[PDB]
RNA sequence: CUUAUGCUCUUAUUUACUAACAAAAUCAA
């Protein structure tokens, strides 16, 4: 059964997926844009863009593969810039200060 | 013509319905049969007194082509 | 929409395609400017 | 002009050995076929099938 | 401007076939069921022998018109352009493609 | 759409991969920019695999561990692509960022060179007149110089067929082709493009420039003309090497005799010391600037020829696809290119010696010194640079220091560059061929004095002209602590040990020179000789050249090429093969491998089938005639 | 033996580069008797290329030329890339 | 029931095709 449809629209070629125990879903982008989705609701709550390198091509900013660790508080992304980035969930952040992106659906994009 | 790129790869669907041969290969011999489980002279003269993601612009590549050309 | 590929090396069907398909903008900096004028001045000085 | 007549013919001939030979074998195969069919017709003119 | 998407062009060609079908019914006016099987699940539809012929003749005639329209377009396409040097028809054909890209 | 764009869009890749290999920028005019991001991304990915395999196989070839015959040529192809890319990049960033020399540097360079030529009363080389008494012979020497390539050739293709016609027509018409050459030196300023072919030497890949033959004729005339007038008017001083007076192993012998014959080097009664320095001039000919070159050649030569020389270095250079414009660096492949380089050597050198000491070395203009002379003891003594010489781009300096001068020179270095962890002996390099006892011992006051000399000298020449680095530099110190003064001039590697520091005098073999003091006629030192490891690896690379080029050649040619290579080996350095162990191993490894090559001509590597009468009997009796 | 270019051979070479491409010069010299693939490459890159600039001299060009030839003395392949012109015309 | 050239063994010379055979290098006059 189709459980839910995420707000994945506007991402283009998602290279990799990773799922946390905490339902943080990861979607590595070929555009370099990496987006974090709540798995239960299918909502983007963070969108981020990496830096490519000191000197490298603008197409190389892309995530190719990813995993969480056993704990789930680290995200390891191997990217096409010939590097590994370790993404870390930011502590000292309460609901206030950073709710993320607003829970705003539209019926025009008929995803639901 | 006669020199073409692939439109598709050779699929495993066709090889699954063939009959086998049972020829005996050297690398399919029994080996590792047991799994392991986890538990003043200086005055007269004219004048005295870091990583880039490019294999061709790298410092090692410059030190290469200076030594291997000469 | 992708342009068709007109190569300068290969031509597998041997096509005849016009010359405009097959076939910088900066200036010299003041380093060349100041270099040549200083050498000429030194040459004029050496001539003196 | 003889250089130009050679150049005019070389620029307008694009195939190579393999395509020209394939053309020749295809024409000769059809010529063998057309011959064999009219044989059967001429034998059918005699009534022998 | 743009091209026409395959949803809209499906609709427009749907409407064109409706308009042509309506003019056939108008011209036919001027010039003057379902049974399901018990044994099998197969279904039988009673039809007139007319309008099956008329559909088949129309589809053939539309195919003829498009065939001869493209054939006359073939005739124009090899008679119009003669500026650039070529080798065969396929050279001029491909160099018409590079002119369309400009 | 799935099937129709796949044809088109991958042909864009294949075209773009060709354009990267050819250093064409690959601009498709109206291209959907995400697709241009993709194709640039994978071609950078294929670039990294292509460049890494080029580095990986080149280390594997230098080790000499089972590389294919095809893969040697494939690796020559990939490295000559990458060398020209490094060349084309270096041309572009020079043109963006301007000349490396500042105008103050070029003013100082020009002022020194003017002062030198004014001091020597040098009259510049004229343009060759209509009535020039030496003119037909200089053309004769030039055309024989061009012919001697083809006196040894058999089978020719188009470019040398029309070349050999030109020499023969120049023989038939001397006065016609002299007027054509003088007409080219006046008027011609644009030249046909030059092709680079690059030779395999299995340790380095060296460039070779092929010039147009009509340009080759007027180059060789200009080559032979300028050198005659330069040596006639005494342009180059006595210490510029190579000179026509001696062969290079006689240069090394006169150098060690000249080291011996200064007064009181070996005396270390006081704390006085002696330092020899070896430096490459790095990218000397790669970093010559033409605007300086043209102006400095106005000093030395009539401006027409000086204009010709500057014009000829600016040509299009093309490999197969890659074509660019040599608008900065000098091309060695020209015939006259010899003359500029030694002249540009003199510009570098007058910085180092200064106006006073280079006057003291080369002596007055009416009565020049020889290669090892001074007009007195005092003119020798007045400055610590006792001996200077320059062999092409290597530099050999000899410093005699009193206690006070050595102490000032090392204290100012340590004041400018302190050493609390005493790491000056870490990066210091000496000859790992000589044994550790008689190598240069790493003792602090000599190590710090050695770096302080080099730090003094690296300041004398700017980094815009040449790149004098410590990684290429070799310093030998002679002291109370070090009895050995050891250096490498030419494929020789020489260790000089004096007689008073020998403790015991033992008779040696003939690989040891006996250095003779002149005025006592007494043998006062011994210069031990070995081969450089570089020339050893050149000879091993040479033998692999015989073995890989000859696939199915006749047996007596393989044996003949071995004779040519081994005679060339043993004639140039003969004495140093006594003392070198790994050269003798490579002689064995080469000769057995060539005997294995003849054995592979048959299907037998049997010893009993091949007694040494098979290989070593001369050709008159029917053998290979191997040596 | 070093021959001059007729306008016949000029038209073969332009039709050759139109089919073969600018890199296959030995393909071009096969059609072109008496001439070399070096000579064929040299003329197309010095004369026959329609991208080249054979026209009148504006006073901006003449002031630019006398600047460049004073600043870069006798570097004509260098100056002709700065002027975007053929080199012997620039001389 | 229409009936029409049987190539000789060796040696020499000449010509044609063919080996997709081979080859003056260092060096001494």
């Amino acid at each position: 059964s189709l459980l839910t449809n995420f707000e994945s629209e506007k991402t283009g070629i998602i290279n990799t997926l990773s799922i946390n125990q905490d339902d943080v879903l990861f979607a590595g982008g070929d555009n370099g844009v990496l987006s974090f989705y709540d798995y239960k609701s299918g909502h983007k709550y963070q969108s981020l863009a990496t830096r490519e390198m000191v000197g490298s091509l603008e197409g190389e900013r892309s995530v190719l593969c990813s995993t969480f660790d056993k704990t789930g508080l680290r995200l390891i992304t191997g990217e096409a810039d010939k590097s590994i980035k370790i993404w870390k969930q930011d502590e000292t952040a309460t609901k206030e200060s950073e709710p993320g992106l607003a829970w705003n659906p539209n019926l025009s994009a008929k995803r639901f | 013509t006669s020199h073409r790129p692939q439109l598709e790869a050779r699929s495993g669907a066709k090889a699954a319905a063939y009959t086998p041969t049972g020829i005996e290969h050297a690398r399919l011999l029994p080996g590792h049969t047991t799994l392991k489980y986890r538990k003043s002279w200086r005055k007269g003269t004219a004048f005295g007194r870091g990583y880039i993601n490019d294999m061709t612009k790298s410092e090692y590549h410059q030190e290469f082509l200076h030594k291997h050309v000469r | 929409k992708i342009p068709a590929a007109v190569s300068n090396w290969k031509n597998p069907n041997g096509y005849t395609v016009a010359l405009e398909r097959r076939v910088e903008n900066n200036t010299i900096n003041d380093g060349f400017m100041k270099l040549s004028e200083a050498l000429e001045n030194a040459d004029k000085k050496a001539r003196q | 002009k003889e250089m130009l007549a050679e150049a005019r013919a070389r620029l307008l001939n694009t195939q190579g050995k393999k395509a020209t030979r394939k053309i020749r074998e295809r024409m000769l195969e059809e010529s063998k076929r057309i011959a064999e069919l009219q044989k059967r017709r001429e034998l059918k003119q005699a009534g022998i099938n | 401007r743009g091209g026409i998407s395959y949803d809209q062009l499906a609709k427009l060609s749907y409407e064109k076939t409706l308009r042509n079908l309506a003019t056939q019914t108008q011209n036919s006016s001027k010039q003057d069921k379902v049974q399901k099987d018990t044994k099998t699940g197969k279904i039988t539809i009673a039809d007139d022998d007319k309008l099956v012929n008329k559909l088949a003749v129309s589809l053939q005639s539309e195919s003829k018109k498009r065939y001869e329209a493209r054939k006359r377009q073939m005739q124009n396409a090899k008679t119009l352009y003669g500026v650039e040097s070529f080798i065969n028809d396929k050279n001029k054909q491909f160099n018409e493609k590079l002119s369309r890209e400009s | 759409i799935r099937q129709k764009k796949a044809r088109t869009i991958l042909q864009h890749l294949s075209e773009a991969w060709r354009c990267w290999k050819a250093n064409i920028p690959w601009d498709v005019p109206g291209m959907p920019a995400p697709i241009k991001k993709i194709i640039e991304r994978y071609i950078k990915s294929k670039a990294d695999a292509w460049v890494s395999a080029a580095h990986y196989n080149r280390e594997r070839i230098k080790r000499g561990a089972h590389v294919e015959k095809t893969m040697v040529k494939k690796n020559l192809g990939r490295l000559t692509r990458l060398w020209i890319k490094n060349e084309q990049e270096r041309q572009r960033q020079i043109q963006k960022n301007g000349p490396e020399i500042t105008p103050e540097e070029a003013t100082t360079i020009f002022s020194v060179m003017v002062e030198w030529l004014e001091s020597r009363s040098f009259s510049p080389i004229p343009f060759p007149p209509l009535t020039y008494k030496n003119d037909t012979k200089i053309l004769v020497l030039a055309l024989e110089d061009l012919k001697d390539v083809y006196a040894s050739k058999v089978r020719l293709n188009a470019s040398e067929r029309e070349e050999l016609a030109l020499i023969e027509e120049a023989y038939d018409n001397p006065h016609d082709t002299l007027n054509r050459i003088k007409k080219y030196l006046l008027t011609q300023r644009v030249f046909k493009p030059v092709d680079i072919t690059m030779m395999e030497n299995y340790q380095n890949i060296s460039p070779v420039y092929s010039v147009d033959p009509l340009e080759k004729i007027t180059d060789a005339y200009l080559d032979q003309y300028l050198w005659y007038e330069a040596d006639q008017r005494k342009l180059f001083p006595n210490w510029i090497k190579p000179s026509d007076s001696e062969i290079p192993p006689l240069l090394v012998y006169k150098w060690t005799q000249g080291i011996n014959n200064l007064s009181e080097i070996w005396d270390v009664s006081r704390g006085q010391s002696a330092v020899l320095l070896e430096t490459t001039l790095g990218e000397m000919a790669e970093k010559i600037d033409f605007t300086l070159l043209n102006r400095l050649l106005r000093l030395i030569v009539d401006p027409n020829i000086a204009d010709y020389i500057t014009a000829k270095n600016n040509v299009v250079i093309n490999f197969k696809d890659m074509s660019h414009v040599n608008k900065y660096g000098l091309i060695r492949g020209l015939k006259f290119a010899s003359f500029i380089f030694q002249y540009y050597g003199l510009v570098i050198d007058l910085l180092l010696l200064g106006q006073e000491r280079a006057t003291d070395l080369a002596g007055p203009a009416n009565n020049p010194n020889e290669f090892m002379q001074f007009k007195s003891k005092e003119v020798e003594k007045a400055h610590p640079i006792r001996l200077y010489t320059r062999y092409l781009d290597r530099i050999y300096m000899l410093f005699h220091f009193e206690e006070d001068e050595g102490e000032e020179l090392t204290d100012e270095y340590l004041a400018e560059n302190p050493d609390p962890n005493f790491e000056n002996s870490i990066g210091y390099n000496n000859r790992k061929c000589w044994p550790k006892d008689s190598r240069m011992r790493l003792i602090r006051q000599d190590v710090n004095l050695g770096r302080a000399v080099f730090w003094e000298i690296q300041s004398r020449v700017p980094t815009s002209l040449t790149s004098i680095k410590w990684e290429n530099a070799f310093v030998s110190v002679y002291s109370k602590n070090n009895p050995n003064l050891l250096f490498s001039m030419c494929g020789f590697e020489v260790r000089i040990l004096p007689r008073q520091r020998m403790e015991e005098v033992v008779s040696n073999d003939e690989g040891v020179w006996d250095l003779v003091d002149e005025r006592t006629k007494q043998r006062t030192a011994k210069a031990y000789l070995k081969v450089s490891e570089e020339e050893i690896k050149k000879f091993d690379s040479r033998i692999r050249g015989i073995l890989m080029a000859s696939g199915s050649t006749t047996f007596t040619k393989v044996a003949a090429k071995w004779n040519t290579s081994l005679i060339s080996l043993f004639t140039y350095f003969r004495e140093a093969i006594v003392a070198t162990e790994p050269l003798l191993d490579i002689l064995v490894k080469g000769e057995t491998r060539i005997q294995n090559r003849v054995k592979l001509g048959l299907n037998s590597k049997m010893p009993t089938r091949f007694p040494p009468a098979v290989f070593y009997t001369p050709k008159e009796l029917g053998g290979l005639g191997m040596i | 033996k070093g021959g001059v270019w007729t306008n016949v051979e000029d038209q073969i070479l332009k039709a050759a580069v139109q089919k073969y491409g600018t890199h296959q010069w030995s393909k071009v010299a096969s059609l072109l008797q008496k001439k070399t693939a070096r000579q064929s490459e040299l003329r197309w890159n010095e004369y026959l290329n329609p991208k080249l600039n054979f026209t009148e001299f504006s006073k901006e060009e003449d002031a630019q030329l006398l600047d460049l030839a004073r600043e870069l003395p006798n570097q004509w392949r260098t100056i002709a890339d700065m002027m975007a012109r053929p080199a012997q015309v620039c001389v």
